[PDB]
């Protein structure tokens, strides 16, 4: 308020490089001038961080500081930015106030900074498959997954689910049918940006189509691009395989990768049914893939239409007459028991007995 | 660990990257096999005309 | 308007005491369907006819019976596998038995978008199918974990009486339907 | 970034952020005089709901100047880098 | 409220809202300018 | 020094790598006729499945635990009929029988 | 591309044919200007394509 | 960027400990390839001077290099792995602008 007429109108309003807080009604001056440092301060004082000034960074174990390390070393090996360095690097110190992380395994710990660095990749939806974490980080996917789902149940922190663009372009990244190299011809060089327009069309009707849930999505995702890879030529390419272009490419070749290509080739052909001119071709899981173009310009309809005539296991389409029979529910439990004849026939014999002891002995 | 060890799994990719970074912008050169202190390397081109 | 299913109870697990020690190495060479390895573990595994049922017992007096598909049917397990351990020649008793957990199943007979469920309910559900296809949600009401398939068939565990599970399940079958 | 405060009596936006586009940023065309907000940004005071304080980036000239693009940019840690280009 | 921009190579108008990636249809650029104003801007021949 | 005597290998393509999940089990299918001499064994001993494992040397202990658990889940009509049947222990009948089935294995493989 | 600024010089360093007996001169201010003493030229140039 | 870089990478070819001998690091061949930006996720894209003066960012191009180790006795090879990031000079002749 002001000291003159007790008005609360304080503006503060520089006048000519002077701050000053004055009110509005009588400019009765509140406060004037304010103490900053020049440039000769601002070079003359040192910049010091809290991990030093606050005190921390001393009562620190060297097994966390191990942690710390073999954290920011992963972050700077996968060429992460600063920012995802130090969300690891607290996710890693949060993870770490817990005493069941704390007192655990050293392959615990590994899969530790592993998952807080999944999480810190997840959380910016930036793309990274957890093959790759597995693989840098010295450990299995058995252990590794039965550790993230403790730690995730134990903190309970947002996880963003994995977009599937953003993969299907890293992974696209990968190929080499960009650039002409020595040893992949110049048929097999494709374009880049329609390759991957290709690849992201695809694996989204995969996922509206019931292809992605439940199932693992680099399957689907080498499946789609090889799909894409074949229609933008199909003459060159029609005695080409999925092993083959895994070979060409370079690329660790998928198991069930194989399954995810007949099934995305299957709804290509039902596509193809619901069109006019491709039912009455009769392509084929060889012949459609010269007409996927073609099924993609208009696959909301056709979708549509496939739909009205949803995607299921091969092993539960197989006319599920009987779901779920109902058991005969038995709940005879008599007075206490029955007899003793089943306690007699299950005691054992004293011949079984030293049948067994001569046995093992 | 039994777990053979190699060093794709620390071959840190950032240190020579912020190594020319730095050593581009601040202009400062601190080379210690040579023991060379240089100061001034870099300087801002004056896009006056 | 309620939801038309009924799940089914496919194991129910409960622990008992005996309140007297045993001597495993006896009652393993005193019975024919029993297995028992110190070096590997220290439980003696007896079983019978009730559906699936299978006893844990320890020298301790703590047997955990297993498998059976109702509270009734895990009682009257129990109760056989004490008279058992008595008949081996044990001072065993029926005491503290109560249902410590059951797992059931059910089905709802449409598909479920575990990608929306999970973005709906993310506070209460986790989503990672890179590791196992099912979405696992936890829910508060009854403290229930359920696993939840593409195909619809859903998984409940954690609660300690039927009636826990049958109201969680009412009480999920509208937000997967919707 | 903030939105223009609009002033409730004139149901316009205040003096100083009058050349405040809908975004809150200062959009091309106009001109700017002195002691007035180009962008108005509020940064959180945490780093249990956020607490926002406003850090906006006022002009310092003795003469008027002219807005003539703003570039928004975006890097790969999520940062938005907005270049604003005055001409005099 | 539509907030439209301008791509650096395209110079299509793009509509986003608040908070999301900076990038352009049809391409990858990543260089996005704001549309002139609509407000009458007074200028002196001086 | 090491003299030519291992091959360079063209693997772990640098740009990524994914899961498998799938290292080691990759257990190996019954038949009738082992099924057969199982399901005598099962009533000969009981459950022990540690004696089991001792007197089948070609299979492993964890392969025997899935079988009985499988035939659990699914038969337990057979299972119920094995434990009321009861057969004394044999041994040297039994070493003849693994014999017997060493050779029908041999004169599958030679199929 | 050219410049508002340098714009509106070069559009005031074009004359006009107009008679200057028959105005007068604005007073001071009056921004919005009266007929007597205004006159309004309109430029409206939209470029395309052939 | 031509010779001189390869006379260091020869130089430097080789690096071993002292412990656990028969251990070794072997370089084969450095490359410096074309200006790219980290900016796309895991995706090199290539960007122009200008565009990096507008962002702010570094106008360089990824270094990689093939090496081979032995991990546990067993020579293996890489053909290409990053290991650090040169700055492009304009006009050069790995510039996009010659
Ligand atoms: N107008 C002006 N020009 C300067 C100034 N300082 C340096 N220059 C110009 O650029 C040069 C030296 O800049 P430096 O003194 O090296 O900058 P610096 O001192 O290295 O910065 P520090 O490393 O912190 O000391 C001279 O050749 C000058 O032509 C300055 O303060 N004002
Ligand atoms: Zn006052
Ligand atoms: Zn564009």
């Amino acid at each position: 308020r002001c000291p003159d007429c007790g008005s609360t109108e304080l503006v503060e309003d520089s006048h000519y490089s002077q701050s000053q807080l004055v009110c509005s009604d009588c400019g009765c001056v509140v406060t004037e001038g304010v103490l900053t440092t020049t440039f000769s301060d601002e070079g003359n004082l040192r910049e010091v961080t809290y991990s030093r000034s606050t005190g921390e960074n001393e009562q620190v174990s060297r097994s966390q500081q191990r942690g710390l390390r073999r954290v920011r070393d992963l972050c700077r090996v996968l060429q992460l930015p600063p920012t995802f360095e130090d969300t690891a690097v607290a996710y890693y110190q949060q993870a770490y106030r817990h005493s069941g992380i704390r007192a655990a395994r050293l392959q615990k710990k590994e899969v530790l900074v592993g998952c807080c660095v999944l999480i810190t990749c997840r959380q910016h939806n930036w793309p990274l498959t957890m093959g790759a974490i597995c693989t840098l980080l010295y450990a299995d996917l058995d252990v590794f997954s039965s550790t993230y789902m403790q730690i995730v149940k134990l903190l309970g922190l947002d996880v963003p689910s994995l977009c599937l663009a953003e993969l299907v372009k890293t992974y696209c990244s990968s190929f080499k049918l960009f650039q002409a190299s020595p040893s992949v011809p110049a048929k097999y060089v494709e374009d880049k940006e329609k390759m991957l327009s290709r690849t992201m069309q695809l694996v989204e009707l995969a996922n509206e189509t019931w292809l992605v849930t439940g199932r693992h999505p680099l399957p689907v995702i080498t499946a789609a691009t090889f799909l894409a890879w074949q229609s933008l030529q199909p003459a060159d390419r029609l005695s080409c395989s999925l092993a083959r272009f895994c070979k060409l490419a370079n690329v660790d070749l998928p198991y069930p990768a194989s399954s995810r290509l007949q099934e995305l080739l299957a709804v290509l052909l039902r596509m193809a049914e619901q069109l006019a001119w491709l039912r009455v071709l009769r392509l084929d899981k060889r012949s459609v893939v010269k007409h996927i173009g073609d099924l993609l310009q208009h696959r909301q309809s056709l979708v549509r239409s496939a739909f009205r005539d949803l995607l299921l296991p091969p092993c539960m389409l197989k006319s599920p007459k009987r779901i779920c029979p109902v058991p005969p529910v038995s709940t005879v439990t008599g007075d206490e028991n029955i007899s003793d004849s089943e306690i007699e026939q299950y005691l054992r014999t004293p011949q079984e007995v030293r049948d067994f002891q001569r046995a093992q002995a | 660990r039994a777990a053979q060890f190699d060093v794709v799994k620390h071959m840190r990719q950032d240190q020579i990257t912020n190594g020319m970074v730095n050593a581009i912008s601040t202009g400062n050169w601190s080379l210690k096999r040579f023991k060379m202190d240089r100061q001034g390397v870099t300087q801002v081109l004056s896009r006056l005309s | 308007e309620s939801s038309g299913i009924v799940p089914q109870l496919q194991n129910i697990v409960s622990t008992v005491n005996l309140g007297c020690k045993l001597d495993l190495k006896t009652i393993a060479l005193r019975a024919r369907n029993a297995e028992y390895n110190p070096k590997r573990f220290a439980a003696v595994i007896m079983r019978i006819r009730e559906p699936r049922t299978t006893a844990l017992i320890f020298s301790s007096g703590k047997m955990v019976c297993t498998g059976a598909k109702s509270e009734e049917q895990s009682r009257l397990a129990a109760r056989k596998y004490a008279r058992v351990v008595q008949k081996l020649g044990f001072p065993a008793k029926f005491l503290d038995f109560k249902i410590q957990n059951m797992v059931g199943s059910c089905d709802v007979k449409f598909p479920i978008r575990l990608e929306g469920l999970v973005l709906t309910h993310q506070q209460f559900s986790s989503y990672e199918p890179e590791l196992f296809p099912g979405l696992i949600y936890r829910m508060i009401k009854p403290r229930i974990v359920l696993l939840i398939f593409v195909s619809g068939k859903v998984v409940l565990t954690g609660a300690k009486v039927r009636a826990e599970i049958y109201e969680a399940f009412e009480n999920i079958y509208p937000i997967l339907k919707g | 970034v903030m939105g223009p405060m609009l002033d409730a009596a004139t149901r316009k936006p205040i003096w100083r952020h009058e050349i405040l586009d809908a975004d809150g940023i200062c959009s091309p065309g106009e001109k700017v005089e002195n002691k007035q907000v180009l962008v108005n940004k509020s940064m959180p005071t945490v780093t249990q709901q956020p607490q926002y304080k406003d850090v906006p980036i006022t002009y310092k000239g003795a003469t008027d100047s002219y807005i003539e693009k703003v570039m928004i940019s975006s890097n790969a840690e999520d940062a938005f880098l907005i270049k604003m280009l005055l001409r005099q | 409220q539509p907030m439209i921009y301008i791509c650096g190579e395209c110079h299509t108008e793009n509509e986003i809202k608040s908070r999301d990636p900076i990038r352009c249809r049809e391409c990858g650029y990543r260089i996005m300018y704001k549309k002139r104003t609509k407000r009458l801007v007074v200028f002196d021949a001086r | 020094c090491v003299v030519e005597e291992n091959d360079p290998i063209f693997e772990r393509g640098s740009t990524t790598t994914y899961s498998s999940f799938r290292k080691n089990y990759y257990s190996k299918p019954w038949s009738n006729k082992e099924t057969d001499m199982f399901f005598l064994a099962i009533s000969m001993v009981g459950t022990d499945f540690s004696m089991i494992g001792q007197l089948f040397p070609h299979r492993a202990r964890i392969e025997i635990k899935n079988k009985f658990k499988r035939e659990e889940k699914t038969n337990g009509w057979r299972i119920d009929k094995a434990f009321q049947e009861k057969r004394p222990f044999d041994f040297d009948f039994f070493a003849h029988l693994l014999q017997k089935v060493l050779a029908e294995e041999e004169k599958r493989k030679q199929k | 591309i050219v410049q508002d600024e340098i714009l509106a010089h070069r559009l005031g360093l074009i004359p006009i044919h107009a008679d200057p007996r028959l105005f007068e001169y604005r007073n001071q201010g009056d921004e919005e200007g009266t007929e007597i003493d205004t006159l309004q030229f309109r430029l409206q140039v939209r470029c395309t394509r052939n | 960027i031509n010779v001189e870089i390869k006379k260091i990478m020869k130089a430097n070819e080789k690096v071993t400990s002292d412990a656990d001998p028969m251990w070794y690091l072997k370089y084969l061949n450095i490359y410096v390839g074309l200006p790219d930006v980290e900016e796309s996720f895991n995706v090199t894209r290539p960007v122009s001077p200008h565009e990096c003066r507008l962002r702010d960012m570094t106008y360089s191009a990824p270094i990689t290099v093939d090496i081979e180790y032995t991990r546990g006795s067993q020579r293996i090879i890489r053909n290409a792995l990053p290991i650090g990031r040169m700055p492009i000079m304009l006009r050069s002749s790995n510039c996009v602008l010659t």
